[PDB]
């Protein structure tokens, strides 16, 4: 799962 | 036969890959990332269960640190069809396309340090955990996440  | 078989991302069926990652993970993507997937072929498939889209995997490639790895931006499937092999097939499916040119020494993907069901699962197919970023989410908690790291070369 990618950033923020 | 197969009633879970996997297909390509098209922008006739974009907006199903959005929707399903909106469900599963508790991030928000805009349309940059959707935008860039289209252009990966491969790198991207989403998970079929009869024609009803229940998961997917979207890659991306980085050139740094000397090294080409595959990034696993986003791996997953809807809860109810967890425990039934699909995210394997989807992992499976990323590192079938890894051994088919050889170009790669490692691919790697980013984990809240939380989410012990999908520790679990990497690790079972030989990733480590190599880095804890701290502060790695923005607007979510925990923020800290684990690098996990599977190598090739
Ligand atoms: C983690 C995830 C992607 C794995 O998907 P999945 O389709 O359920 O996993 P699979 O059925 O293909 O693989 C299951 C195997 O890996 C291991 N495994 C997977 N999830 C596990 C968990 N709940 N805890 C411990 N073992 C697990 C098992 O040993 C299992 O084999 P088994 O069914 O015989 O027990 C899925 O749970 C998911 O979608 N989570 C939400 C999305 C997410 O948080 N992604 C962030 C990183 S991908």
């Amino acid at each position: 799962m990618m950033a923020s | 036969g197969s009633r879970i078989e996997l297909g390509d991302v098209t922008p006739h069926n974009i907006k199903q890959l959005k929707r399903l990652n909106q469900v599963i993970f508790p991030v928000s993507y805009n349309d940059k990332f959707y935008k860039d997937v289209l252009e990966v072929g491969e790198l991207a498939k989403l998970a079929y269960f009869n024609d009803i889209a229940v998961g997917a995997v979207c890659c991306r490639v980085d050139h740094s640190q000397n090294q080409k790895r595959l990034y696993i931006m986003t791996l997953g499937c809807l809860a109810p069809y967890r425990r039934l092999g699909i995210g394997t097939k989807m992992l499976n499916h990323v590192l079938n396309i890894c051994e088919k040119d050889g170009t790669f020494d490692n691919i790697y993907l980013h984990v809240q340090i939380s989410n012990e069901s999908a520790i679990d699962f990497y690790r079972k197919f030989g990733f480590e955990i190599i880095e804890t970023k701290k502060n790695y989410y923005k607007r979510i908690e925990p923020a800290d996440a684990h690098v996990l790291q599977k190598n090739l070369k």
